[PDB]
């Protein structure tokens, strides 16, 4: 955060009157906008592997990029990062979780779990703000989701009320 | 009990490696012409009979020798099994057994102990030595695990490390029996935990060649030849 | 006298600026010593048992009290302000010319008189402090001693024993001190300390800019127990930092907020839970920082070590909120802080930390300090508006819930198991802590009311029954010991407790259970817990009777664990209960006509599943039935001892022999003279009529320490008792036991002899008084019992009876334990729980316990038995020194008088004194009860003391004249030898208390165990009759085996020294490893001992090298090593020179395992200590407040600075000679291997690279040249040696030869500069200088920090110039010495040989990388071709 006084960090933390302060690390405007740019240069690639097979999907521009922002979300949910991720989950990383789990022979050729990977984003220090925010989107019903992945919403749903009991 | 810890590895041979680390320190050295077996034994018993004809040291057959780190009560177990196994083939072939096949045979009985719950392991580490036509002089090592390998020189039991590095700095392939005695010599002296090294505490023995083209003669040295190479190599704790 | 302490008028002065000037009258004293006003005012809390106004003897005066401490001060003063806190010096008396002692510099004993020696060691005075505070002193002289042990914690520049000091400040400030919080005293006093000296020394824990000159790291395990042990003095310390400084909270978090980083996290999170202060200005307040600490606590997972530090600070921030509004004190420290629903805590933080809480328990186990992490939760709750609070607490019990349930086993279980058990605890400790407030005042509204103590019993009823019955029975004990804290709240809901726990032990005892032993061992548990609660209660009480003959009928010989269990419930039954019959002469009563009907009613309704809440019964039917459960004693005790004799022939353990004698013993303090009587004809009978002696080696304690607690409570027993054992004695050796040899083994035809001996010992120990009328019997009778049996195994048993006798005769000790006493004392007949909540259990007419203080008709007994005993074995010797043989009966004679005149010397060794020999002040603050008096004038006005001390002194000529025998007649025969060493061992040791038979199981009841039953936490004193008679018991005790026995010899103790040091030295095992135990000893009994060993050790082992005496050798290397010796070998410097030569001709001897043993003495004298050079940085404040009035003591603290800065350099000049001298041996001998040559190098690398030891160029040169042995390890300590030595040469130039800047903060080196980040554009200019490589304008090696959070404090960096040195010429010779010994050869070989020994290993050296770091210094400085 490299705020330029000891003061103003206290009055930006005791602004909140909940009386839980700002999070403790926070993503430049630039940074945020590029991490953004990453999954919207994915959600624009989805027409790429309409028709196709895990073998030659394997193959693709859009799997590479998949493949990259799967090992980005990863290494961001292990030590000091999970922070950085909440921010990211209700409007890009959870989306686009569950959109991995359709592709499960894709997540078979190469060694993806989005299903262990998701299931413990719902472990992660999630703010009371968010706890709205993703409440919300697990609770929206879209009946364009199969089995698979309203199983691991409900699974989400299992390991985040019973970490939010 | 013979089962895996979690890393694939082995308790048992781990805790019998423990125990032949304690085990008292052993050099072998291959020479051009002939090897070197050398061993340093704690006598902390006055009353014990040096002069008793082998406790670390082991004829096989007529040219294979053994130098023992670990229980010598187990060690004894499968230097007869080697015997047997040596006069066998003999007799089967009429021909000396090569090294590399008695060798291993003792690797093959080691590893068996390592993998069934009933028998405990052997905590013995063997550095073999020996002449056939097939290779020439071998200088091998054989542990508790039955992992067998061959060298140019090599130390088992207590304080390897000091001694591996001690060896790798002075040893040449072109080097003769009585450099390799030198250098066998002065590395024990180099590493031993006792003040200094002398011939009741130490073990000898050499797999030379002779004067004579059909030879190769295998002395397990009495203390009195002993004290000649300890006196002729500088080590010389003399009048 | 050094001090000047024997003037009356500086005493007089001192004792008045000490404020120790009491009024002479004892009772005005003690009344304005706990009046708030008054100039002697120690305790707010006067004391509800003065334990010492108990004792039957003048306990030392409060004007003697006064005087002792006023001598400690002045001589704690006097350490100090001599600067020498390391101690080491060990200045001499001698040196006030120019113008010997042990153990204290690390794990101390006190020497307590206060003699005419003075010391000048600061942990020797501070323990002597230690000591001091048993007795009482005002609340101004504790506020000197606290500012005194605050800077002398915070020392640097020497080695000082902080762990102590850090303790004797947290002594000074405690929060409970019989119920009196002196840190709130200190704080109305007006006690200030300086946060800025912590702050700074916690502060060198942070990131240093260069790595060179960081002082201390974490991960490295010294650093790291340092940093605890300064975080613990940080945290004691923080209620003293003033409130008056308003920046001082701001400022402080200012600095620690700036400093926050991912590498200073570790550092900095314990530094603002221990430092910053919880002040509440207008403007600022600790609360504030909340927000904060949610800041970093919400963005991470659960962590150890980032939650362990939050949970500390909230939880010590509600605690102090809370009780500052209980306190009158919150108008002045908390007014605008509210309590709300959940204390401070915001709706939010509260949703959070339940939240985190459950997060621990259920998912992730990450809690360390269990008491810590409940705190925010006990301390939240609003006693007015609690029921959101109680909401989550229903709750979160409902989620864990089920992670306590017996077959839900895992890693969870701990976690759980500790979090139940702290918060009722914790809870328990809020309720009697606002409890104690409401009693002298009035109820805040905060305070917990009856409706919450019922939902804390209705939240966690079911938890810990669940938890109880655990697998794991140290995790089932968490929940057990929470019933207590849930009774002890006195609940409306305590029934529920009370019936689960009557159901369940009538279960287990109808053997409902059989296939159940967790339900059989957890209900026994249970109901042990709750029998002092069971007890109290008009209803529940009925039952205990009844349960307490099952228990005693359901006792086992095969379950030996069944066994402790039931005694564990019979014993708690008899602590709290009168074994008494209270029926009135009511002929109707019986036990099977009313209680045991009530009974089966009682447990029928409350089996139906009905509230014992709804049980209706008569008072008059309830007090029948009650009464009726009292006839029922005699049939119980029937049983009893029927199975104590069962008992006696079981294979048990030595703890459950002594528990068993521990509840036998206990029911006879608990029974009337009815009862007893009939308990006591029922031990006797059963004793002579017995069938249970039979296996090889009998339980004979079980039945004789019993007989033996019969004669303390009835000294009219014995003689009939006494006399009749003796007669069976003289049966059995006439039968012919102990006619056929053994050794080491009692014989199966002696056992019964054996039983009517140890009966003997037993009951004699007991006698008292008695023992006058059969006294001439028993010496008779002692004569014939040493003249007719020879074996040796039974000579100890029969010298011991001499023991007995005479330790009853002169030994201090309480006859009563009662319960209650006399069958002659005020309290009613409604008594059933033993006093324990009562106010008069305290009471004077209550506990006015009896004493044997010895007779005069008993002295003079002891001392005719004394010297009969002893004259007749000396003669008896004597005889058989005139014609030895080597028979086996000639030895087994000759050890049996030797053995009784060695228990002639136990039991009458309270009648001996270790000033004896002065004769031919000393102020002794712990008054044991002598006989003779405690002045020396009195001593000596008595015939009988010069008779006693007499006859010691021809016991101890007769050993010296008995091992001339020995070893002259049968040296090779070590049973006479172990013999004479244990009467050695006695006679050294055993001067006025008694060290053997000390701590053996005896017929007193054991403090510890009934301390373990009767106390409760959090309540005063629950104890009964028998513990407070026990405690008064154990405080003589411990004032005679705390009574200094520290001597000089006499020329007997060093003839008999002699003889030790000749057998410690001796060939045999089995009598050298015995006689070096007895040198240990008698080393701890004499002043200068270790000075006439080593005397004696270095020149036996220089004749034996020359000798070739191997075998003497190892021996001799054996004594070196014994850690007394060994220890001090460390600190004597003119000794060692000596010995690690002649070390060095001991590693040339070939034989056995010598050399290997040497080689060890060597490796361990390199860690020798050195002293530091005036490295003293101090605040004057450790010293200055206890400063006298008087101009003398300043001149006597210059004569210690210059006298003892003297013995500092003679002692550095003996290591430079040293260093010389093996220097020297080092390059003479061409020819000495490698071990050796490998001693000589880390010996001067020690003191080479310390920075009082001048550089040499030789050592220089020498220590290089070892390169051409080509020895691996000697290479590896060649480099590493050299890297050492230059690294101190760099840093002198650094420091600029000022030696004590290296223990400065406040001095960075000239290379450091400091850079304000507060300046109003630094947040850019630093990301634009870190981004520049063309021209940077400073550096930060190392770690960074400072502005990952916020900027504002000051940052230390390293400027762009050049690290020229501004070395002087001896320094410039000797790295110039390095450098033209750094050749192209001498590192292509250096190197070459790391590469050779790396070829497993792999592995990346640093150590090798500042080498190559140190080569460029030498190049770049032009000292290298």
């Amino acid at each position: 955060p490299s705020i330029s006084d000891p003061t103003t960090l206290l009055e930006a933390e005791r602004n909140d009157p909940d009386g839980l302060g700002l999070p403790l690390k926070s993503v430049p405007e630039k940074v945020d906008a590029y991490i953004k740019k990453q999954f919207e240069i994915i959600k624009n690639l989805e027409d790429s592997v309409v028709g196709l097979n895990p073998q030659q999907f394997i193959k693709t521009d859009y799997f590479y990029r998949t493949s990259t922002i799967f090992y980005w979300i990863k290494e961001m949910a292990r030590g000091p990062n999970k922070v950085l991720l909440v921010p990211y989950l209700v409007d890009y990383v959870l989306p686009f979780l569950i959109g991995l789990v359709k592709h499960k022979d894709v997540c078979a050729l190469a060694s993806l779990d989005p299903v262990r990977l998701y299931a413990g984003l719902g472990y992660m220090p999630i703010r009371k703000n968010h706890v709205a925010a993703i409440v919300d989107y697990v609770c929206s019903s879209n009946v364009a989701l199969s089995s698979n992945q309203t199983k691991l919403q409900l699974a989400f749903i299992q390991h985040f009320l019973s970490a939010e009991l | 009990t013979t089962i895996f810890s979690p890393e694939g590895r082995l308790y048992q041979v781990e805790y019998a490696l423990e125990s032949i680390s304690h085990a008292g320190t052993a050099i072998g050295i291959m020479a051009s012409d002939g090897i070197v077996l050398a061993a340093e034994r704690k006598v902390t018993s006055t009353l014990l009979e040096q002069d008793t004809s082998t406790e670390k040291l082991y004829k096989l057959n007529d040219k294979i020798a053994v130098a023992v780190a670990g229980l010598t009560a187990d060690a004894e177990i499968l230097i007869n099994t080697a015997r047997i196994h040596a006069q066998n083939y003999l007799k089967t072939y009429n021909e000396d057994i090569p090294v590399e096949i008695l060798v291993r045979r003792l690797s093959d009985i080691k590893q068996g102990y390592t993998q069934h719950g009933g028998l405990r392991p052997f905590g013995v580490s063997f550095i073999y030595a020996g002449y056939d036509d097939r290779y020439g002089y071998q200088l091998y090592t054989s542990n508790p695990s039955g992992n067998y390998t061959g060298w140019k020189a090599i130390s088992v039991g207590a304080n390897t490390s000091a001694a591996q590095t001690l060896l790798q700095m002075d040893y040449k392939d072109d080097m003769k029996v009585d450099d390799a005695i030198e250098l066998a010599l002065k590395t024990l002296s180099k590493t031993t935990d006792s003040s200094a090294l002398t011939y009741d505490r130490l073990e000898f023995a050499t797999i030379r060649k002779g004067a004579n083209d059909g030879e190769v003669y295998q002395k397990i040295f009495k203390p009195q030849e002993i004290k000649d190479i300890l006196v002729k190599t500088g080590i010389t704790k003399k009048d | 006298l050094f001090n000047g302490m024997d003037s009356t008028s500086l005493l007089n002065e001192r004792l008045q600026h000490y404020t120790l000037d009491y009024v002479s009258d004892r009772a005005q004293h003690m009344k304005n010593i706990y009046d708030p006003s008054s100039r002697w005012f120690s305790r707010s809390v006067r004391p509800e048992f003065p334990i010492e106004e108990f004792l039957p003897y003048k306990t030392e005066s409060h004007e003697d009290q006064a005087k002792y401490l006023c001598h400690v001060l002045v001589n704690l003063y006097i350490a100090i302000s001599s600067l020498d806190i390391q101690g080491l010096i060990s200045i001499s008396s001698k040196d006030l010319a120019d113008l010997d002692l042990a153990g204290p510099d690390f794990n101390a004993t006190g020497k307590i008189t206060a003699k005419s020696a003075t010391i000048v060691n600061v942990n020797h005075w501070t323990n002597e402090l230690k000591n001091c505070l048993h007795f009482d002193f005002p609340v101004a002289l504790r506020k000197s001693l606290a500012t005194v042990y605050y800077y002398l914690s915070l020392v640097q520049g020497q080695k000082v024993y902080r762990q102590m000091h850090v303790d004797m400040f947290e002594r000074l400030v405690s929060l409970d001190d019989d119920r009196t919080n002196f840190t709130e005293l200190l704080q109305k006093q007006g006690l200030l300390l300086d946060h800025q000296i912590m702050l700074n020394f916690l502060c060198e824990f942070l990131p240093y800019p260069d790595p060179d000159y960081a002082r201390y790291e974490l991960s490295s395990k010294e650093d790291l127990q340092l940093f605890r042990l300064l975080l613990k003095h940080a945290h004691n310390a923080k209620p003293f930092f003033d409130k008056s400084k308003e920046s001082l909270l701001v400022d402080t978090m200012n600095f620690l907020l700036s400093s926050l980083a991912p590498s200073t996290m570790m550092a900095v999170m314990p530094i603002v839970t221990s430092v910053v202060p919880y002040h509440y200005h207008i403007h600022s307040k600790i609360i504030d920082y909340f927000p904060f600490c949610y800041s970093i606590w919400s963005s991470v997972s659960a962590n150890v070590a980032i939650d362990t530090h939050m949970y500390d600070f909230v939880g010590s921030i509600s605690k102090d909120v809370h009780n500052k509004i209980l306190s009158s004190e919150h108008e002045k420290d908390v007014v605008g802080v509210e309590f709300g629903e959940f204390g401070i805590f915001t709706d939010d933080q509260m949703t959070f930390m339940f939240n985190r809480l459950q997060g621990h328990l259920r998912t992730d186990g990450q809690i360390h300090s269990y008491s810590r992490t409940v705190k925010p939760f006990v301390y939240a709750i609003n006693g007015s508006k609690k029921d959101r609070f109680f909401e989550k607490l229903v709750s979160l019990a409902k989620a864990i819930e089920t992670f306590i349930h017996p077959s839900n086993n895992g890693f969870w279980t701990k976690p759980n198991a500790k979090f139940v058990h702290a918060f009722i605890k914790s809870y328990h400790g809020r309720v009697k802590y606002e409890e104690d407030i409401c009693a002298r005042g009035v109820t805040n509204g905060i305070c917990l009311t009856s409706f919450c103590h019922e939902e804390i019993v209705e939240i966690f009823l079911n938890i810990i029954s669940l938890g109880s019955q655990n697998k794991n029975p140290d995790i089932a004990n968490y929940y057990i010991s929470c019933f207590a804290y849930l009774l002890e709240l006195d609940p409306s809901n305590a029934y529920l407790i009370y019936d689960k726990i009557l159901i369940d032990l009538y279960d287990t005892l109808a053997d409902q259970f059989i296939n159940s032993r967790h339900r059989i061992i957890s209900s026994l548990k249970q109901f042990t817990r709750v029998i002092r609660f069971i007890v109290m209660d008009k209803l529940y009480r009925v039952h205990i009777t009844n349960v307490l003959s099952m228990l005693v009928s359901k006792l086992d010989m095969n379950d030996t664990n069944l066994t402790s269990n039931l005694i564990n419930g019979i014993v708690s039954i008899a602590a709290f209960i009168p074994i008494q019959d209270l029926t009135g002469e009511d002929d109707y009563i019986s036990f099977e006509s009313d209680t045991l009907p009530l009974v089966q009613q009682h447990f029928y309704h409350i089996k139906c599943g009905e509230s014992s809440k709804t049980f209706r019964v008569d008072d008059e039917l309830l007090n029948n039935a009650f009464k009726a459960s009292t006839t029922v004693f005699q049939s119980m005790l029937k049983v009893y001892v029927e199975k104590i004799f069962q008992l006696v022939d079981v294979d048990l353990e030595d703890s459950l022999v002594t528990k068993i004698n521990q509840t036998t013993m206990i029911l006879q303090e608990s029974m009337d003279d009815k009862i007893f009587n009939y308990f006591a004809s029922l031990l006797q009978r059963n004793f002579w009529s017995n069938d249970s002696f039979k296996e090889k080696d009998p339980n004979y304690e079980l039945v004789t320490i019993p007989l033996a607690a019969l004669v303390r409570r009835n000294n009219g027993l014995s003689k009939e008792l006494v006399r009749t054992l003796l007669f069976h004695i003289k049966e059995q050796i006439k039968r012919g036991a102990g006619s056929v040899r053994s050794t080491s083994e009692i014989q199966q035809r002696d056992v019964k002899l054996v039983l009517y001996l140890t009966a003997l010992n037993d009951v004699l120990r007991q006698c008292h008084e008695s023992l006058l009328e059969y006294s001439d019997e028993l010496i008779t009778f002692m004569k014939y019992l040493y003249d007719n049996v020879t074996n040796p195994p039974l000579d100890v048993i029969t010298s011991i009876v001499i023991h007995s006798a005479l330790a009853t005769l002169c030994t201090t000790e309480i006859t009563d334990c009662r319960l209650f006493p006399e069958d002659s004392k005020i309290p009613e007949k409604d008594r059933w729980g033993g006093l324990q909540f009562d106010p008069r259990r305290f009471d004077k007419q209550h506990l006015s316990f009896q004493w044997h203080v010895p007779s005069s008709d008993e002295i003079t007994l002891s001392i005719s038995i004394l010297e009969s005993l002893s004259e007749y074995c000396i003669n008896n010797v004597e005889e058989l020194m005139k014609a030895p043989r080597h028979d086996s009966e000639y030895g087994d004679m000759i050890q049996k008088y030797v053995l009784v005149m060695t228990h002639t010397l136990s039991g009458s060794s309270l009648l001996f004194d270790p000033d004896f020999n002065k004769y031919r002040r000393d102020l002794d603050i712990y008054t044991c009860n002598y006989y003779f008096g405690n002045t020396t004038e009195e001593k000596l006005q008595n015939p009988q003391y010069l008779q006693v001390h007499r006859v010691r002194a021809r016991i101890g000529h007769f050993f010296h004249k008995l091992y001339v025998f020995l070893s002259t007649n049968f040296e090779n025969n070590t049973n006479m030898f172990q013999i004479l060493l244990h009467g050695l061992k006695v006679w050294f040791t055993d001067l006025g208390q008694e060290t053997v038979f000390n701590e053996d199981p005896n017929a007193f009841i054991d403090v510890d165990f009934l301390e373990n039953v009767q106390s409760l936490s959090h309540v005063n004193e629950p104890f009964t009759r028998t513990n407070f008679a026990i405690r008064a018991n154990s405080l003589h005790q411990s004032r005679v085996l705390l009574h200094s026995t520290n001597r000089k010899a006499s020329k007997l103790e060093n003839l008999l020294l002699v003889d030790i040091i000749q057998l410690a030295t001796s060939l045999y095992p089995d009598i050298y490893k015995p006689a070096q135990g007895t040198l240990v000893h008698c080393m701890k009994q004499l002043v200068g001992s270790y000075g006439v060993v080593i005397n004696k050790i270095i020149p036996s082992l220089e004749k034996a090298i020359k000798d070739h005496d191997y075998m003497k050798i190892q021996v001799i290397l054996n004594v070196l090593l014994i850690k007394k010796i060994h220890r001090k070998l460390m600190t004597d410097y003119k000794d060692i020179g000596r010995l690690i030569f002649l070390l060095i001709e001991c590693c040339r001897v070939n034989e056995l395992e010598i050399g290997m043993y040497a080689d060890k003495i060597l490796t361990d004298i390199v860690i020798g200590i050195k002293i530091p050079s005036s490295v003293c940085v101090i605040s004057d404040q450790a010293f200055l407040p206890l400063a006298p009035p008087d101009g003398t003591i300043n001149l006597q603290v210059e004569a210690v600075k210059l006298a003892k800065k003297k013995k500092r350099e003679y002692y550095l000049s003996l290591l430079v000679d040293l260093q010389d001298k093996l220097l020297d041996k080092l390059d003479n001998e061409k020819d000495m291997g490698w071990k050796i040559r490998m001693f000589i190098l880390r010996f001067v690398t020690q003191i080479q690279s310390n920075l009082e030891s001048k550089p040499d160029k030789r050592a220089v040169f020498s220590i290089i040249s070892q390169i051409s042995t080509k020895h691996p390890e000697i290479i590896h300590l060649v480099v590493k040696s050299l890297l050492s030595t230059c690294n101190k040469i760099i840093s002198l130039s650094d420091y600029e030869y000022d030696i004590t800047r290296a223990y400065k903060n406040e001095f960075n080196p000239s290379f450091v500069e400091i850079l304000d980040t507060s300046t109003t554009s630094f947040p850019k200019t630093f990301t634009e200088e870190m981004n520049n490589f063309d021209n940077p304008k400073y550096f930060i090696d190392l770690r960074a920090y400072v502005g990952w959070l916020c900027w504002g404090r000051l940052m230390y960096v390293m400027s762009p110039k050049a690290l020229k040195l501004n070395l002087r010429e001896n320094e410039l010779e000797v790295l110039k010495t390095a450098g033209h010994l750094l050749t192209r050869e001498f590192l292509r070989d250096v190197t070459m040989n790391l590469v050779q020994d790396n070829e497993t290993r792999g592995v990346f050296s640093s150590g090798n990388v500042s080498f190559f770091s140190l080569v460029i210094l030498l190049i770049s400085s032009g000292f290298c071709e």
